[PDB]
RNA sequence: AAACUCCAUAUAUAUAAUUUUAAUUAUAUAUAAUUUUAUAUUAUUUAAUAUAAAGAAAGGAAUUAAGACAAAUCAUAAUGAUCCUUAUAAUAUGGGUAAUAGACGUGCUAUAAUAAAAUGAUAAUAAAAUUAUAUAAAAUAUAUUUAAUUAUAUUUAAUUAAUAAUAUAAAACAUUUUAAUUUUUAAUAUAUUUUUUUAUUAUAAAUAUGAAUUAUAAUCUGAAAUUCGAUUAUAUGAAA
């Protein structure tokens, strides 16, 4: 189980030829940005083995992006069962890091988190 | 006990030589970056590839490679930075510049000679002018050796020599 | 402000009409026919010249489509997709396809080797490529009095000059009138001379009754006159399809305006109609061989309807008009309309893509050099969600991430 | 029927009883089924075969019990008539239940049973130890 | 809707029967949302409390025994006093 | 001050007969870091940089001392002094707080193509919060010949709530269109660019931007919409 933002994904990896299903359907008609799916791929491709290991992830929560980042961050973990002598090189890579960047609250005064309404002087 | 077992061992010996793959192309992101505008990434993005692709199409070779020679042609080496200098006269220096900077530079330029083309579509325009940058000609070299002649007047104005 | 070189269209328009297939790599790439599928069974093939010629007059070859990438327009034979369709147009009795899939598949590409096919074996091919242009209102129409139907007399001869050039003159003029016809002349010759054209029974042809240039309101008539031609002969095979076959089935109201301002319905046109009357069993063609290959789009709307048609839904009779029209589901049931699936690509087929990509010299310096080739070949799958052939493209050759 | 009562507090919702019944359950002939479900209209759930209804509009719970009872018996009725009123061509109207359906979200989705290795599950690792110890 | 619409009517009619609801078929301002909303003004009335409640003055009534000082009351009564005092009390009430 | 605190994070345990299910969750209780270790390179046993291996380990909120500004509040409320007591206290009906020369802040909408509009039902993807002084689903009717959309009416299914409703999130992404733009159209031919090409003919500073201002008709709330409210439609279409 991997998360980012409010993203929620549990990713079942298993040993068969590489193919991919994003919750319940097909990984180019889930995800349309590339972006997302180069994303997923990449603990696959830091490993080689992108084509080894059949992927069925399940999301939840969150928009595309953010989903995209949380299965991959499952799949990298998912990945490190398989082979606990590649869990250094994932962690290296950036993969098996939970990123954390949380959506800032609306404090009282401003307007969003950081943006204040305008100053005057006179 | 760990017992890791002979298969992910030679597996594992594998992948220590193979260097940890690169996630962007850094230079080819910054572009796409300062092109977006509200966010909207993804626009950026297909702006940038589009326009990649007809450049490919024009002149059959490899479009990125291509684009980062002409920013490295474009982007000034340095720059005559003012300065107020202790409330005097407002004396020059030429700066060193980062890489970001050097092809933001560049890019600036070339978006700006882009917006001379015709169509209605900016990637189009876009396109048209990285093949004429890549072919030779632009207004942006012009003001790059403009800027080089500036830089060299003031030699010895840098600080530290 | 604008010269006849400088590219002045938006991006999708500047690819498909600016020629720049015009630079790039000549390839001796094996050649497209049926009867040497054995062959070329799981490789790219560039077409035949003939049926190239063909092929670009019926409108197979689109805009969306990468074919400015190469010399020309170019597919790969396949075993699950491409040559199964053949063989079930070749041995089923009925011969009436609708080619379903995902976005992006290769439907069109389908199409373009079913009308290759038909060249090859000395067929007709009636092709409407994109019904938008008839179905949307943006060229005249009118109520004809004698078909009770709103014909469009600039569509019709667009399609008809399409017939004419797009088929060979000798198995067109192969065949021999049924009944004659009267028509109104509008040639720059012969206007004040010969008010009125005649085509008679065994004397004149097919081909001459196509040459045929009337004013618009005997358009439609002329129209009706030739698909009568066409059914009534069985010399030859005629080969109908409709690519985008999607927007008719959705869009079952034209834009079109009567008398009354409210919209035309799609069956009171003539086109469309016409169209309709060809895939069910009502003009039946008498000569075998002779097929209907409809074609679905992703680009166009979804609804209840199409799946109804096909052996996928139960009917629901509350949904609406818009997401359900029963009349096109009961017509589609009616001519014994069997749905083909387009498969994605397997593994090898990808790597076979690839490989020809990289001859032709399409594949980025990043993806070539310093790069595993069986790997490489696993991630453009990965990419494409195993192997969506326009996806892989788009990854290959539009991504520049 | 199902009762609801607020201990300390005299809510307004204590009044509020919901009988609930699955339709197959009811001692019906598969003509009045159908004829019942039609009348029970966005009451009957056509997914889990279930029909209910809650009653407010008295005062005391027991009241409200007694009306939803009697709401049941006429439907019954009305369902066993068939004379001259048989509802075999009006199919059953299920866009309530598809609005729900939309409102919530879905996980019909499943790991594929052909995508399954057996054979790369972990085995049973042999501990000697243990072994020795069960002597029962 | 390829089912017929009379067939319809005729079966809503009926359901509206089996239940207490009306059947109105025209759609016309029956006034039926002006009395079918509940009545809320027992709550609005209970807004500011309970007006029985105990007050100083009932703590003589309950407990006569015990001697209570209603502190506040005693402080305005002083303030009173010294008014009346240095020749600012209140004036004489008009009658008339 | 820091720290303990809260939110958020990672892990563990407990509980939930996995129909109130979202277990990809919720919530109690812990543990976790103001991270650690080592090799080097500069400056003097340590401290900054770099590299490496170990880790989920990276934020936000609350808290803003003493004094000062006779800073703000007697219109939250209370109290001192002082003034009013048929009036400066109390109730009703209407009007005003919404007046308009110029001026000053904050915003909103704009001035079109790296940007606007149509469409998108096996309904692409959220979170947080509200619903007994209620939330109002489906469906029918009218605006509107199909229907959808949007707006009202008709009438209340369900739920006072992890159960039902507010509510199919929206950008996104995709097709289509887009004046300025003879950078297009349509009549002919033309053809291996056919949702298109070429040839020759005719196509001659605010729009198919914007939405101020106004006219009429309806609807909503309320007992009541004139001063003085909110929608919808048909027109109006400033400035920029
Ligand atoms: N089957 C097949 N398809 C190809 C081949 N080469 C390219 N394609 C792709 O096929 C796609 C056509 O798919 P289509 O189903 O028409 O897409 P749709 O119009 O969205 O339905 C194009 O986008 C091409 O990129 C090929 O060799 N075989
Ligand atoms: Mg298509
Ligand atoms: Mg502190
Ligand atoms: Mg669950
Ligand atoms: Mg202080
Ligand atoms: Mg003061
Ligand atoms: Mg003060
Ligand atoms: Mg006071
Ligand atoms: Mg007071
Ligand atoms: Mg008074
Ligand atoms: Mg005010
Ligand atoms: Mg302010
Ligand atoms: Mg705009
Ligand atoms: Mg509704
Ligand atoms: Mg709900
Ligand atoms: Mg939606
Ligand atoms: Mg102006
Ligand atoms: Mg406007
Ligand atoms: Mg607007």
């Amino acid at each position: 189980v991997g998360k980012r933002k409010s993203s929620t994904a549990k990713v079942f990896v298993v040993r068969g030829t590489g193919e991919i299903l994003v919750n319940g359907r097909q990984l180019n008609d889930y995800f349309l940005k590339m972006k997302d799916r180069e994303s997923i791929m990449y603990p696959l491709q830091v490993i080689e083995s992108v084509g080894k290991y059949n992927i069925f992830a399940t999301t939840s929560g969150g928009g595309p992006t953010g989903q995209a980042e949380s299965i991959m961050h499952a799949i990298a973990k998912a990945l490190v069962v398989f082979n606990p002598l590649l869990k250094s090189r994932l962690h290296k890579a950036g993969v098996l890091t939970r990123d954390y960047r949380h959506v800032e609250r609306k404090k009282p005064g401003k307007k969003k988190a950081r943006k204040m309404p305008t100053w005057v002087k006179r | 006990k760990i017992k890791p077992t002979a298969e992910q061992l030679a597996q594992w010996e594998a992948l220590k030589s193979v260097p940890i793959p690169p996630r962007k192309n850094a230079t080819l992101d910054h572009i796409t970056n300062m092109i977006m505008r509200h966010g909207k990434k993804e626009k950026a993005q297909t702006i940038l590839s589009r326009a990649l692709y007809l450049v490919y199409c024009q002149t059959r070779q490899d479009p990125i490679q291509a684009l980062e020679k002409s920013l490295d042609e474009l982007a000034p080496l340095m720059m005559t930075k003012t300065f107020n200098t202790g409330v005097a006269k407002a004396s020059v220096i030429p700066v060193p510049l980062n890489k970001r900077q050097r092809n933001r530079i560049a890019w600036n330029w070339i978006v700006q000679s882009a917006n001379q083309r015709v169509s209605s579509d900016f990637a189009v325009r876009l396109g048209e002018e990285l093949t004429a940058i890549a072919k030779g000609t632009s207004s942006a070299f012009e003001k790059r050796d403009q800027i080089h002649k500036t830089a060299i007047a003031h030699r010895a104005y840098i600080q530290l020599k | 402000r604008v010269t006849p070189g400088s590219l002045y269209k938006n991006w999708t328009n500047t690819t498909h009409t600016a020629q720049l297939q015009q630079t790039a790599v000549p390839l001796a790439l094996p050649i497209f026919n049926f009867d040497d599928i054995s062959k070329t069974l799981n490789k790219v093939v560039s077409y035949s010249n003939k049926q190239y010629k063909s092929l670009h007059h019926l409108g197979s070859f689109k805009k969306s489509q990468f074919n400015e990438l190469f010399q020309k327009p170019v597919c790969l034979v396949r075993e699950d997709a491409t040559n199964s369709f053949l063989k079930k147009l070749v041995s089923h009795p009925v011969k009436k396809f609708i080619i379903t899939g995902e976005p992006g598949v290769g439907k069109t590409v389908l199409l373009s080797q079913a009308h290759a096919y038909a060249v090859d074996s000395k067929q007709i091919i009636i092709n409407i490529s994109y019904p938008e242009l008839f179905l949307n209102g943006r060229n005249d129409f009118s109520y004809d009095d004698d078909l009770k139907l709103f014909i469009q007399p600039m569509y019709l001869k667009k399609l008809i000059r399409k017939i004419l050039k797009a088929n060979d003159p000798a198995l067109l003029k192969s065949i021999e009138l049924s009944k004659d016809y009267k028509f109104s002349n509008a040639n720059p010759k012969n206007a004040s001379v010969k008010p009125f054209v005649t085509l008679n029974k065994t004397k004149n042809t097919v081909l001459d009754l196509l040459s045929v240039m009337t004013h618009p309101h005997n358009r439609g008539k002329l129209m009706k006159a030739i698909i009568d031609e066409l059914s009534v002969q069985s010399k030859v095979p005629i080969m109908f399809t409709v690519d985008n076959f999607s927007k008719v089935l959705t869009t079952a109201y034209s834009a079109y305006r009567n008398t009354e301002n409210k919209q035309i319905y799609s069956l009171d046109l003539q086109m469309g109609k016409l169209m309709m009357d060809i895939i069910s069993g009502e003009t039946k063609f008498a000569n075998g061989e002779s097929s209907t290959i409809l074609a679905i789009s992703g680009v166009d709307r979804t609804n209840k309807t199409l799946p109804v048609a096909l052996g996928k839904i139960p009917v629901d009779p509350y949904v609406t008009r818009y997401h359900y029209e029963p009349k096109f589901v009961e017509l589609l049931q009616k001519g014994n309309v069997t749905e083909f699936e387009v498969p994605k690509l397997n593994k090898q087929e990808v790597n076979e893509l690839i490989d020809y990509y990289k001859q032709s010299n399409v594949l980025l310096d990043k993806d070539i050099t310093g790069k595993k080739w069986e790997n490489l070949i696993d991630e453009k799958y990965f990419l494409s969600g195993n192997g969506n052939p326009r996806e892989l493209l788009k990854s290959l050759v539009l991504s520049h991430r | 029927y199902r009762y609801t009562s607020y201990v300390g507090e005299e809510h307004p919702n204590s009044r509020k009883v919901v009988l609930s019944v699955k339709t197959k359950e009811l001692g019906l002939e598969e003509k009045s089924l159908h004829k019942f479900r039609i009348l029970a209209r966005s009451r009957y759930d056509h997914t889990t075969d279930i029909f209910k209804m809650s009653s407010d509009k008295f005062e005391h719970a027991s009241q409200n019990a007694r009306y939803l009872h009697d709401i049941l018996q006429r439907l019954l009725a009305e369902s066993k008539d068939l004379t001259e009123d048989d509802f075999s061509d009006v199919p059953l109207d299920t866009r309530h239940t598809i609005a729900k359906s939309l409102r919530k979200k879905k996980r019909d989705y499943e790991f594929p049973e052909h995508w399954k290795r057996p054979e790369d599950a972990p085995k049973k690792k042999f501990d000697i130890v243990d072994q020795l110890l069960s002597t029962l | 809707m390829n089912v017929p619409k009379a067939r319809l009517l005729k079966v809503a009619e009926l359901s509206a029967k089996i239940f207490d609801q009306n059947f109105n078929p025209s759609g016309i301002r029956t006034g039926s949302k002006i009395l079918n909303e509940r009545l809320k003004g027992p709550s609005v009335a209970s807004y500011y409390g309970n007006p029985d409640i105990l007050k100083f003055r009932h703590l003589k009534t309950l407990y006569p025994d015990i001697e209570f000082v209603d502190l506040e009351e005693q402080y305005r009564l002083s303030m009173v006093e010294a008014k009346k005092r240095r020749g600012k009390g209140a004036p004489k009430k008009m009658k008339k």
